[PDB]
RNA sequence: CGCCGCAGGUGCAGAUCUUGGUGGUAGUAGCAAAUAUUCAAACGAGAACUUUGAAGGCCGAAGUGGAGAAGGGUUCCAUGU
């Protein structure tokens, strides 16, 4: 339907390659927001604060190469707003990134 | 959806009790008001019996809160209303043949029953009171009788304004400027639905239009003056204050927090009088009022030689017909006037009963 | 209640000073009322009392 | 500075009281032809001679 | 008031104006020239697009130094820009003009911007500081705007 | 707390307050405001009460 | 809405810098009402304002 | 204002002329010294800049810290726009 949530792994290393030192981690988080806007169908990506900490975990110029997140497109049926659907992306701690697929997480 | 309406049998009875408690208090005072008495003494005894009777009623239920809804407000021959002095102030000794206006409110579980009457003291047997004073209070009573007939869902507030103006012109008198009667409900005295008397440009452009609604409390007042209808202040201390539970300021004075704590405990939202304390009450009031934590009720004086009149009652609106539970002892046989009514529509509303 | 220099000129200096004193204490409470808000009536009587003090002081001088 | 003479502080006192906007009711006076305090001063723009 | 180019019939026309608006006059003159003649719904949608940088306005007269864009081909031209401030002020004044049309009782579905003009307003003076102790102007260039919408289909 | 003339010292302030208000004062703390007028803090004797006096003054 | 005053007051009564004062991000309305001390102290005493601990600068590596 | 006389501080394109206003340049030069911001929320019509919290940083005690002297003079503090 429209409330579904899935788990992705974003190659930040590939999306961030070539960016200067003082603009890497800032670029990494608008690349997550761009990634979420594309995989889901909605603008207004809300980025969890725990996700913010993970990207900035190693400073401003050493961003993790990959990060596992969970996008959750949820209804905005809480207040009068232009968009009725919003995607909230959380941080998923993982030990390895090997053989990790895009999987549909249940309720 | 949790507001209490007059639909309940138990609520109606105590509302009939409120009319009896208002009438019985007014009856006690009118006999006990005489020439050469202390205006302060009538207020303390005016409060004194109203403490005990509200304490001895309903012995089987001692949980809910009851008491005063509006303090004993008195004004004689020169003041409109909102006048209740402290002990330090000079007393006003009631002289012979004065007309005095008395206001009082009683609250039971936040339901408000408010009455107020104006009468001339020490009228002998067989005498005929005549003059311009013989006109104002008789005009006010016809405003009351007219109001009782016209209080019904469907008759608009502005029709009440013109009706009181037209009778005032018929009696060569004018109401005092810009007063407000209110539509009452549980735990409130400053209801949004209000009816306005003797308005002007600023009043008519900022007042609301509304239709009377059933199952409501209506604290109807009539304020009519014999002269010009303009009032101001002559530098007398404002005594009556009411708290507003909407806004909030953090008091910085120990007395103000203590004064604000005691006000909340005893007179939470209904207008109180500084007689209920006095050394710490006066100095706590300036800080709270400065930050508008209390809305004052200043004294309003008319001109020298001008006379004012007043009648107020609380009435409950049922679908089948209104009933005024509180009334004052007025009689037309011992009180006449030199000008009479001239308008046909005014005739119809006075001959018709209910 | 207004005083005039013409009627002040008959009194002795003993109650002329007495009249100046209670005229001064009246102006003291008048300035008090001015600070504490007061009323428009009380403010307007400040000038009428100030000129009365000048009137009494002029006569004794 | 914090260390001032009496006559300097009295000088600074007057300059403070006269750096105030004109009363609003002045505009209503007949034949007013005044609109604002044109002699207003700001501590940062123009400095007192003293 | 006296508008220039009064409408043919002030009964199926609505007007709106504003004076001393703190917008650049050169950016607004180009925006009004593109808006002129547009239908009311097409003009409103177009100005939101310019804010979103999905459609541009072509800078035809005041184009010195203005860069080129791909979107400036829809209008036969080469250089165009996306003046956000000009679009918001014209959108606000279009919303005011629409409410006027519904005030005098004509349908807003069939409104077309027949006339729209932007005038220079009195400039406002500020100060900039130059190299060798020199003071130079920092004037603003506000604009008066006015338009007439005609009901037609 | 009163506003007094700048030409009056603490002794005359104490004498004036004591005589024209019929109270006994303990000490006077004086300062000149930035407006240019003196401000006197008059501490009353422990057997007097400021709130009592401020009532009779009328500044309550 | 704007807690610049409360942060200044809370740091003063806590005898700490503005780094170490923690205002509750959820109960912003309550702290915003506290326009004075003895109101900040009340909020401190019931846990709506906390003095944050000193960030650890260990000497174990030096030792 | 015409006509008869009278009297001039009596005719402008220039003087790197005086004063005032306005253009092209031109939506141009430019808003590049001292490493750096990001996430969520609140108020709010409106948030890259306000406030709160979380994170990443900088000053690094010869400080981007805490106080004064000259100098300033109300810039201090609350509330509101
Ligand atoms: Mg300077
Ligand atoms: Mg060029
Ligand atoms: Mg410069
Ligand atoms: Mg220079
Ligand atoms: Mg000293
Ligand atoms: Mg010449
Ligand atoms: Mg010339
Ligand atoms: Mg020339
Ligand atoms: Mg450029
Ligand atoms: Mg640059
Ligand atoms: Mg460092
Ligand atoms: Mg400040």
């Amino acid at each position: 339907n429209e409330v579904v949530t899935r788990e992705y792994t974003i190659n930040i290393h590939k999306r961030i390659h070539g960016v200067g030192f003082k603009k890497r981690a800032p670029r990494a988080l608008k690349e997550i927001r761009k990634f979420a806007m594309k995989e889901m169908g909605t603008p207004d990506v809300r980025i969890d604060t725990r996700l913010n900490k993970a990207v900035w975990a190693k400073g401003i110029r050493n961003v993790p190469y990959r990060i596992r997140v969970r996008l959750s497109r949820k209804r905005n049926e809480d207040e009068d707003s232009p968009n009725k659907l919003y995607t909230l992306v959380t941080y998923v701690p993982v030990t390895t990134f090997k053989n990790l697929q895009t999987v549909n997480v249940d309720e | 959806q949790q507001e209490q309406t007059i639909a309940e049998d138990l609520v109606v009875t105590k509302y009939k009790m409120g009319g009896d408690i208002a009438n019985r208090v007014l009856r006690s005072l009118v006999e006990a008001s005489s020439s050469g008495v202390s205006v302060l003494s009538l207020c303390e005894k005016g409060d004194a019996m109203i403490m005990e009777e509200t304490g001895k009623i309903f012995k089987k239920e001692k949980e809910m809160k009851k008491g005063i809804a509006f303090p004993t407000s008195i004004s004689v021959n020169n003041c409109v209303c909102h006048f209740s002095p402290l002990k330090s102030d000079q007393d006003y000794i009631l002289k012979e043949g004065d007309l005095v206006k008395i206001d009082l409110g009683v609250h039971v579980d936040g339901f408000i029953a408010n009455v107020a009457h104006t009468f001339v003291v020490d009228v002998a047997q067989g005498t005929q009171v005549t003059g311009r004073k013989a006109d104002v209070i008789k005009a006010a009573h016809l405003c009351a009788e007219a109001a009782l007939r016209l209080v019904k869902p469907g008759n608009q507030n502005t029709q009440v304004t013109e009706a009181w103006n037209k009778v005032a012109h018929s009696f060569n008198c004018t109401p005092i400027e810009g007063m407000l009667s209110h539509q009452l409900k549980q735990h409130v005295i400053d209801g949004e639905k209000t009816i306005i008397q003797n308005p002007t440009d600023q009043q008519k452009k900022d007042h609301e239009k509304a239709e009377f609604e059933v199952h409501e409390v209506y604290a109807v007042d009539v304020l009519v003056s014999s002269g010009e209808g303009k009032a101001k202040d002559a530098g007398q201390r404002t005594t009556i204050y009411k708290r507003d539970p909407s806004k909030q300021y953090g008091l910085k004075m120990k007395t103000s927090r203590a004064f604000f704590s005691e006000v909340e405990r005893r007179f939470d939202a209904m207008p109180f009088t500084l007689r209920a304390f006095e050394k710490k009450a006066r100095m706590g009031v300036v800080e709270c009022a400065k930050h508008e934590l209390l809305q004052p009720f200043n004294v309003l004086y008319e001109k020298e030689g001008e006379f004012v009149a007043q009648f107020k009652f609380t009435v409950l609106l049922m679908p089948n017909g209104p009933m005024r539970i509180t009334s004052g002892p007025f009689e037309p046989d011992l009180y006449k006037s030199e000008m009479e009514v001239q308008d046909a529509e005014l005739k119809a509303l006075l001959q018709s009963s209910a | 209640a207004k005083i005039k220099a013409r009627d002040l000129r008959g009194k002795k200096k003993e109650e002329l000073l007495k009249q100046l004193d209670d005229l001064k204490v009246e102006l003291s409470q008048l300035r008090v009322a001015k600070v504490t808000g007061g009323a428009a009536s009380k403010l307007s009587k400040i000038r009428v009392v100030r000129k009365s003090i000048a009137r009494v002081l002029t006569v004794i001088n | 500075s914090s260390h001032k003479t009496f006559r300097i502080k009295r000088f600074l006192a007057k300059k403070q009281k006269q750096n105030r906007p004109i009363p609003q009711w002045i505009r209503m006076k007949t034949g007013n032809k005044i609109r604002y305090n044109s002699k207003r001063r700001h501590w940062r723009r123009t400095k007192l001679g003293l | 008031v006296r508008y220039s180019l009064d409408p043919e019939n002030p009964t199926k026309s609505c007007k709106s104006r504003g004076s001393n608006l703190r917008v650049h006059f050169k950016n607004t003159r180009e925006t009004a020239q593109a808006i002129k003649g547009m239908h009311i719904r097409k003009a409103t949608k177009y100005l939101k697009d310019v804010t979103l940088q999905k459609q541009c306005v072509p800078f035809r007269r005041y184009n010195g130094g203005v860069g080129r864009c791909a979107q400036a081909k829809q209008w036969g031209w080469t250089q165009g820009r996306w003046p956000k401030k000009s679009a918001e002020f014209l959108l606000h004044m279009l919303k005011n003009a629409e409410s006027n049309a519904e005030l005098k009782g004509l349908d807003v579905d069939s409104l077309v911007i027949e006339h729209i003009q932007v005038n220079k307003a009195p400039k406002m003076r500020r100060r900039t500081y130059r190299a060798h102790g020199r003071i130079n102007p920092y004037m603003s260039s506000p604009c008066h705007i006015e338009m007439i919408l005609t009901e037609k289909e | 707390v009163f506003i007094v003339d700048v030409k009056a010292n603490k002794h005359q302030i104490k004498q004036a307050v004591k005589k024209l208000y019929d109270i006994d004062v303990a000490k006077v703390n004086t300062l000149i405001r930035p407006d240019g007028e003196k401000k006197a803090y008059v501490r009353l004797a422990p057997d007097y009460d400021a709130l009592d006096v401020a009532n009779k003054i009328g500044i309550i | 809405s704007m807690l610049r005053l409360q942060k200044r007051l809370a740091s003063s009564v806590l005898r700490c810098g503005k780094k170490k004062v923690w205002l509750d991000p959820n109960e912003t309305n309550e702290i915003a009402n506290a326009n004075s001390r003895q109101q900040i102290r009340k909020l401190i005493k019931d846990g709506l304002i906390i003095r944050k601990p000193v960030t650890v600068h260990s000497r174990a590596r030096c030792r």
